């Protein structure tokens, strides 16, 4: 499963960046991603911070509550890059929470359980713009 | 509740945010 095994290593790469501050498609898309996903937490580092709060998550593979509040952002049947990158971003940083209380907490479970969402639940939606090349090119600066 | 909320406030963000570039 390319398109799985692809987005985990982008999710779970930048979950790692961001928790620790440690092909060429998806270099691409991790630099977006880097970009992007440090760009939507400007502004809203108060709403993270209360989400995160909400959200109360207990340990490294307290992932349940999190993916019941993505599958609610697409319930209303709208999906864009966008609304994923938000997911992702919201995802790194609750990731560095983990971080921040337990330096052995490990971001794979965060990083899989949004995967799972993205591409399990949008898998067409993403192959038929050929994946993350629909991420690219949305949040492409020139 | 909770859930909801969170769910509420990453949509409104996320279509801030896809807008803003879709722009
Ligand atoms: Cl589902
Ligand atoms: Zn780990
Ligand atoms: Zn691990
Ligand atoms: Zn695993
Ligand atoms: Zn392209
Ligand atoms: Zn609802
Ligand atoms: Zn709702
Ligand atoms: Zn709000």
């Amino acid at each position: 499963d390319d398109l799985y095994r692809q987005s985990l290593e982008i999710i779970s790469r930048y979950l790692r960046e961001q928790a620790t501050g440690s092909g060429a498609a998806g270099r691409r898309a991790l630099e977006t991603l880097r970009r992007v996903g440090d760009g939507v937490q400007r502004n809203h580092e108060t709403a993270f911070q209360g989400m995160l709060r909400k959200l109360d998550i207990k340990n490294e593979d307290d992932v349940k509550s999190l993916s019941r509040v993505m599958i609610h952002v697409f319930s209303d049947g709208v999906t864009n890059w966008g609304r994923i990158v938000t997911l992702i971003s919201f995802g790194a940083f609750v990731a560095k929470h983990l971080k921040t209380i337990n330096q052995e907490s490990c971001i794979e479970p965060l990083a899989e359980s949004i995967t799972d969402v993205l591409v399990r639940t949008k898998r067409d939606w993403l192959v038929k713009q050929r994946g993350w090349d629909g991420f690219v090119e949305f949040f492409h600066v020139e | 509740r909770p859930e909801i909320w969170i769910a509420q406030e990453l949509r409104r963000i996320g279509d801030e945010f896809n807008a803003y570039y879709a722009r």
